[PDB]
RNA sequence: AACGAGACUCUGGCAUGCUAACUAGUUACGCGACCCCCGAGCGGUCGGCGUCCCCCAACUUCUUAGAGGGACAAGUGGCGUUCAGCCACCCGAGAUUGAGCAAUAACAGGUCUGUGAUGCCCUUAGAUGUCGGGGCUGCACGCGCGCUACACUGACUGGCUCAGCGUGUGCCUACCCUACGCCGGCAGGCGCGGGUAACCCGUUGAACCCCAUUCGUGAUGGGGAUCGGGGAUUGCAAUUAUUCCCCAUGAACGAGGAAUUCCCAGUAAGUGCGGGUCAUAAGCUUGCGUUGAUUAAGUCCCUGCCCUUUGUACACACCGCCCG
């Protein structure tokens, strides 16, 4: 594969999932459509990249 | 079975492997039977992906060598259904069990590799893969036909045919069985 | 010559596969979509594979021309 | 050597070896008994749980 | 390259063998002719087209740069 | 039948053997001294030659809507050898073709129609799929 | 480069232009009237006579 | 079968009886392939047997077929010569005459000393070429 | 914290969803016309094959171009500090299709012959600024990039059958792309017509490929160098042969020493076409399709490059320095 996520996509999926805490689910395609809405994304790809980061933390913040 | 597809002449069925060493890694009868030897095929992106594909559709590929030959598979298949016709009548086996034994007779056991020790030539034996055997007798066997219709009155697709008799036997009167063994004589010396 | 045998025959084997699951059965089509993909060869797929341009610096699209020292 | 002609197994692969990578370490099972093993240099491209045809079990390896 | 000359037309010695490989030979084509005998390989070529039309041979494969014989189907 | 549905190199083949039988088409005076294409090397290797491009002329006709001299020779035109140069296409003849097409129309099997270039005549159309489906019935397709 | 040195390098250019068509049957004044309105940026607009 | 006949002797050069016709006629020079599948058709005979099979009442006409072409209704386009240059005809030059015309025309172009005659008495190339890398052969070096 | 990296832009692979089409198609009949029994049948009738006919018909799968959607290591199983990630697998088009753009610092690198960019020096009427005609092509050698060959997995002669990127007169001081008809073996000439271009050339009916004849292992018909004679076209002019054509002439070469180049998937190789230069002309270069493999899934051995540690009499930096 290659390829580590970049330090971008890292800083600002913490913010995103610290104060929008309840409202993601653990769904890719939910936490995707709730990113563009509360708050602009300059880019599609990049918003298909820090939804799936954002979706990632969520599952071990539950542990 | 009820809908079992031949060449067009010729059963894929009663085709035996008589290694335990080199059975999958031949592909002729599992469902790899096809009624030509052309796919699109996938041979590549991934390392094992090579044996999946027919020996027939391998042998295709491997005769289109030297440079004026290349980009003309097309003709390849009008030498291979000449070849398997002229085994079948020759000998009267199915010419797939002819291949089959003459890809297992012609594969070598060990070769022989470099290594670099006190800035002289010292050389090292060493055991091959099933999967190395089965590239190198398809070679092998190949270069003897390719070679003898260079310059003769016979055409590619009878010195190909006898090279296969001859491989199949263990006549020893090949391009493939001398160079099996002559390969075999240097690994025992280095061993 | 060699593409045009590989695109009809991919689209007939298609035709009957979409035509029973429209006007018959689901499980009319199932069947059939079973039996070609077992002997599978992009009988219901479209091969990717498309050629790659010429970038100069040497003929073709990953050759280069011979480099000389002195 | 004159010997019978033996089959032996891989159990594990190990690592790649020789000068530019071309050799392959091996462990194999002796597929006549299995608390036999030896550890071989193979030339070729190996994988797991292919069989070799070794023309003798003399040698015994451990690099080049 | 070699030096070699072949016979480019009949005689006594060619006819009376080219009746009797016939029920000897299983593969019978001009290049197998060439060697057998010495004749050039047209020659062998029209040959053979005789000797199947009186049907001691028959043929089995047919091509631009081949063709193919066989005995009389007795194995 | 419709010509398609028979060979078309066994087609061409019998419709040439048709025209020789017949007495049918006026032939040029030059028939052995000519090349027979531009980027050819020799000369035909058979003397019916005229007999056999004019069968492979009507063929064209009933499958496409048939155009002049100049896309008859573009049809037949194909790879010249330049020796030590490499190769180029090139289209052959031209006083050939005109020939051949101005015999065919002397039958009345061919015809300048509409829109200034030849088409087939339906007489031409009808002679065409009268001996397609002899061939159909002689061998078996 | 300008003046022929160092390994042969080219550059792509490109400009694309895009065409397109609308068809309307209605009289040839409000046709006018409506083309020369509500158009700002560099856009050329040509206005035909007749057509079949 | 047809033992009767092999090689033989026709006008200035020897024609083996082993080849196809009109290919065996081809070594005698000022004859091409391209000159003599034409002259094989205007004789009305085969081209699809060998030389030695023909007899000797056929080959007496191929060479009165040859050597009166524009008679014979072979175009004046298709000859080696139109008009050689100061003979006032059409022609057609076959073996040992071919030689001895082709010398006169060296001849000709060192009489008015022409830039043609030059480079044909210096042995250099005729026709628009390099020599700088051209030819070579050669040796002596510095 | 910043720059470079990625992000981005362009390009390719996925939509029977959306938007809408006489300069794009399809389907449906209506058909009437042609055609053959070609198929059921009989030849009628019904059906098949394409063209004209098609519509104020129906539609937008195919062609076109816009907005959107789709792909995330997302899911599952291993492995990892259980972190960052990695491997396999499911789903499906696998997160990586290819380019563009590209840092700090540097070189006494190239270009005063692109520049009416430019310093200084030089020359300037017996001119270094204009016409005529000649040369840059001159050959005992040497070297580099390529092209065509050494044949039968071929050549030759007939027959069959498939594309894509473009380009085009109306511009400079003068010029385009060409259908069609006629004449000529060919090169070509001649008479008419269309195209400012999804409209006309051009449904660009290209090559290798494919099928059947002929040649027969022979420096052979392989090879087409060299060279003789003749015909056309461009230009004011073709001599040192501009280019093209016809017939003749018929060389080296029988697979390549020491060395060495390039390449990992529509990739290598085979094979043709368009553009650039262009009055006349690609063996060049730049793009485009078609046919289409073998072999690897590695390593630091060689060549070279990045990072750490260490040694130094080196800093013109080992192409260094220095001894008798």
């Amino acid at each position: 594969m290659g390829r580590v996520r970049t330090k971008t996509v890292k800083k600002a999926a913490r913010v995103i999932i610290e104060k929008y805490y309840t409202r993601l689910g653990n769904d890719f395609h939910t936490n995707k459509r709730v990113c563009e809405e509360i708050a602009i994304i300059p880019s599609k790809k990049l918003r298909n990249k820090i939804a799936g980061y954002v979706t990632h933390l969520m599952k071990r913040i539950q542990r | 079975t009820p809908d079992i597809k031949l060449f067009g002449k010729w059963s894929t069925d009663d085709v035996q492997i008589n290694d335990i060493s080199l059975q999958d890694y031949i592909a002729v009868k599992e469902k790899y039977a096809k009624y030509l030897p052309h796919s699109a095929g996938r041979y590549a992106a991934k390392r094992f992906r090579k044996a999946q594909c027919p020996i027939v559709e391998r042998l295709t590929n491997s005769m289109m060598m030297h440079g004026r030959n290349n980009g003309k598979k097309l003709m390849t298949v009008r030498i291979v259904k000449h070849a398997f016709e002229i085994i079948h009548l020759l000998t009267g086996e199915n010419p797939l069990q002819v291949l089959v034994n003459a890809i297992i007779n012609s594969g070598p056991r060990e070769d022989s590799t470099r290594i670099g020790r006190a800035g002289t030539v010292r050389r090292q034996a060493v055991d091959v893969s099933p999967l190395r055997r089965v590239n190198q007798a398809i070679w092998l066997l190949c270069t003897g036909a390719r070679e003898a219709a260079f310059r003769n009155i016979k055409t590619i697709a009878e010195c190909l045919a006898d090279e296969l008799i001859n491989a199949a036997k263990g006549s020893s009167n090949s391009y493939a069985i001398k160079k099996k063994d002559e390969l075999e004589r240097v690994a025992k010396s280095n061993r | 010559h060699v593409a045009q045998i590989y695109a009809i025959r991919q689209s007939i084997s298609k035709a009957l596969v979409a035509y029973y699951q429209k006007y018959v059965d689901e499980a009319s089509k199932k069947e059939i979509k079973d039996i070609l993909i077992q002997y599978d060869r992009t009988l219901l797929v479209a091969d990717p594979r498309r050629c790659e341009s010429k970038k100069f610096g040497g003929p073709g699209a990953r050759a280069r021309y011979q480099k000389s020292y002195r | 050597r004159v010997q019978p002609i033996k089959l032996a197994r891989v159990t594990k692969v190990l690592g790649r070896t020789g000068s530019q990578g071309q050799c392959t370490q091996v462990r194999v099972e002796f597929m006549d008994d299995t608390s036999r093993s030896i550890i071989r240099n193979v030339k070729g491209p190996v994988r797991e749980g292919d069989v070799l045809t070794l023309l003798e079990s003399e040698r015994e390896a451990r690099r080049l | 390259r070699d030096k070699l000359n072949n016979l480019v037309l009949f005689d006594k010695a060619t006819y009376d063998k080219l009746c009797k490989e016939v029920p000897n030979y299983k593969l019978i084509t001009p290049a197998v002719v060439s060697e057998r005998l010495k004749i050039r390989g047209s020659l062998a070529r029209a040959a053979l087209q005789e000797l199947l039309s009186k049907g001691l041979i028959k043929l089995v494969s047919k091509h631009r740069a081949q063709v193919i014989y066989t005995r009389n189907t007795k194995g | 039948v419709t010509v398609k549905d028979v060979n078309q190199q066994e087609f061409v083949r019998a419709l040439a053997a048709f025209l020789k039988k017949s007495g049918k088409l006026k032939v040029p005076e030059w028939v052995d001294t000519v090349k027979l294409a531009k980027h050819k090397e020799l000369a035909p290797y058979d003397e019916n030659w005229f007999y056999t491009r004019a069968a492979s002329t009507a063929r064209h006709l009933y499958l496409r809507g048939g155009a002049g001299v100049g896309s008859m020779t573009k049809i037949y035109g194909g790879r010249q050898r330049n020796g030590v140069m490499p190769s180029h296409f090139s289209r052959g003849s031209k006083s050939v073709a005109r020939r051949v097409l101005q015999a065919l129309e002397g039958l009345k099997m061919v015809e300048k129609d509409q829109d200034w270039g030849r088409k087939l005549t339906p007489q031409g159309q009808r002679d065409l799929d009268r001996i397609a489906g002899q061939v159909a019935a002689a061998k078996k397709k | 480069t300008p003046c022929g040195e160092g390994s042969k390098t080219w550059d792509r250019f490109q400009m694309r232009i895009h065409k397109r068509l609308i068809d309307l049957h209605s009289p040839s004044e409000i046709v006018k009237q409506i083309t020369s309105i509500s158009i700002e940026p560099g856009v050329e607009v040509e206005v035909t006579i007749a057509d079949a | 079968p047809e033992k009767f006949q092999h090689i033989l002797r026709v006008l200035n050069t020897n024609i083996d009886g082993r080849r196809k016709i009109a290919f065996a006629i081809t070594a005698i020079k000022g004859v091409g392939r391209r000159y003599a599948h034409v002259v094989l058709r205007k004789a009305d005979i085969d081209l699809t047997k060998r030389a030695g099979e023909l007899t000797e009442d056929e080959v007496e006409r191929v060479i009165t077929i040859m050597q009166n072409p524009r008679q014979y209704k072979i175009p004046d386009w298709f000859l080696n010569r139109q008009k050689d240059v100061k003979d006032g005809k059409y022609s057609q030059v076959l073996a040992n005459g071919l030689d001895n015309k082709l010398r006169e025309d060296l001849e000709r172009l060192k009489k008015i000393r022409a830039h043609r005659g030059l480079r044909h008495f210096w042995g250099l190339r005729v026709r628009g070429q390099h020599t700088k890398t051209t030819g070579r052969r050669g040796r002596t070096v510095g």
